[PDB]
């Protein structure tokens, strides 16, 4: 009975009801994101179930503002209410304070609500790790909210199923010298490598970046480039 | 109430008067009608002291939580995006026009107007309060743009010298503040020495000719100044 609400500590102070969400953003479709001096590159494996979706489908990756966009990793449904809450933290940054929302404030921003669904008995912990990639006037920034709410900005991350490996292929990179040129192939590459295949037979790479190339807006990748 | 403020390369300029009148009487005449938003951002407060002083505080309220949060400096365009909301939500029920202005490493010196409807308009200088309306010809004429902070402070006191002059509702002292990369100067010039006013000009020192002693000719002389 210690883990059926997140409004539950174990006697190790644990809260299983987010460790157990946290499982279902490991067992999802793999993402990658660099964060080069020019910009941020989210990527990321959609696992179609049919060989008959429109490409789109199921887009993962998100703008929440001109210049910052959230990639999400696990449910993609409590990712679409997450991306929905940073929507509205942007707007409000630019209604209220008539600036870009800065990207650090964004992920905190994310992290506190994504929290809130660990602290009472009545909801639940999001299934999903948002990817946040901003570059406003705070500079080319990546984070990542986990579904305890647990906030860290990174130079490359590597979130779902083949995690451990793509993060032994984003090592292998050189953070203080890459450009998002570079990053958009070598994060595609590395989600084909890792990607098993006898599993999940049918996926698309989903793209995005926000970069000086894009003119600092967030935008899928043009499908020429992959 | 005069207050204003101007833009120099590299910050701004806030001037004002000191006075605030009850219709006909002082109730303050040494009161700082330059209110403080942030460290490097400040508003120039005209009409209802009450309304004005209730909205700065608020906004520097919220600007201070709100530096806090993204931990870094303030823009002064959010300043006076928040002043004009609060001042275009409470329209009806204040009399308010504030002016913005401040230092941001980003946008430089900025200066906003607030008037009285809420809107929100960035400019160069921007001139408010009863005694505004003195001062937009003396701008027109005399007032170029691109002085040095020193000389920018100096034409600010002037113009609110003029203004003060001719507007019963403005008087006092002249405080001024400059706002840029350096520390904020404070200034305040005491009546006594105000570089402007019409008991000191030499072309009022001559009294108009009203009086005139009953004589034997239509040539004016000057004023009966005794009965003999």
């Amino acid at each position: 009975g210690h883990d059926q609400s997140t409004d539950v500590f174990s006697a190790e102070g644990r809260v299983f009801q987010v460790e157990y969400a946290g499982k279902a953003v490991d067992n999802s479709s793999t993402a990658v994101a660099a964060c080069c001096k020019d910009g941020v590159v989210v990527a990321v494996e959609k696992v179609h179930t049919s060989r008959m979706l429109e490409k789109g489908s199921n887009n993962r990756i998100h703008a929440v503002d001109r210049q910052a966009g959230i990639c999400i990793c696990g449910l993609l449904p409590d990712g679409r209410a997450i991306v929905s809450r940073a929507r509205q933290e942007a707007e409000n940054s630019r209604d209220i304070f008539a600036t870009p929302i800065r990207g650090s404030v964004l992920a905190n921003r994310v992290g506190e609500f994504m929290h809130a669904y660990t602290t009472h008995f009545a909801y639940r912990p999001f299934g999903c790790s948002a990817i946040i990639a901003s570059y406003a006037d705070d500079g080319p920034q990546l984070f990542v909210s986990d579904p305890s709410g647990t906030v860290a900005g990174y130079y490359g991350v590597a979130l779902g199923k083949a995690k451990t490996v793509a993060k032994s292929e984003l090592e292998k990179l050189d953070f203080s010298s890459l450009t998002c040129d570079e990053a958009v192939g070598k994060l595609a590459s590395i989600l084909h490598e890792v990607h098993d295949k006898q599993k999940d037979k049918l996926y698309e790479v989903e793209v995005a970046w926000v970069c000086d190339k894009s003119d600092r807006k967030f935008v899928h990748v043009p499908a020429d480039m992959v | 109430t005069t207050i204003l403020a101007v833009s120099y390369n590299g910050g701004v300029v806030l001037a004002a008067d000191s006075r605030t009148s009850s219709g006909t009487y002082v109730v303050n005449r040494a009161s700082n009608k330059l209110t403080k938003l942030t460290k490097k951002i400040y508003c120039c407060r005209s009409g209802s002291a009450a309304d004005t002083q209730a909205l700065a505080e608020r906004v520097s309220n919220y600007l201070g939580s709100y530096q806090t949060d993204i931990g870094a400096g303030v823009n002064v365009a959010t300043a006076a995006n928040l002043f004009q909301k609060m001042c275009y939500m409470n329209r009806w029920n204040i009399s308010a026009g504030i002016i913005v202005a401040g230092y941001d490493p980003i946008n430089g010196g900025s200066v906003y107007s607030i008037p009285s409807g809420g809107s929100c308009v960035k400019l160069d200088y921007a001139l408010g309060g009863s005694g505004s309306i003195f001062l937009y010809s003396f701008f027109d004429a005399n007032y170029k743009p691109g002085m040095s902070k020193s000389e920018c402070v100096a034409f600010c006191q002037r113009a609110v010298a003029h203004a003060y002059s001719r507007d019963g509702s403005s008087g006092g002292l002249i405080r001024t503040i400059t706002l840029d990369a350096d520390e904020p100067e404070d200034q305040t010039i005491p009546w006594n020495r105000s570089p402007y006013c019409m008991e000191k000009d030499p072309k009022y020192v001559t009294q108009a000719t009203q009086n005139q002693p009953f004589s034997s000719s239509a040539k004016i002389t000057g004023n009966r100044m005794s009965s003999t």
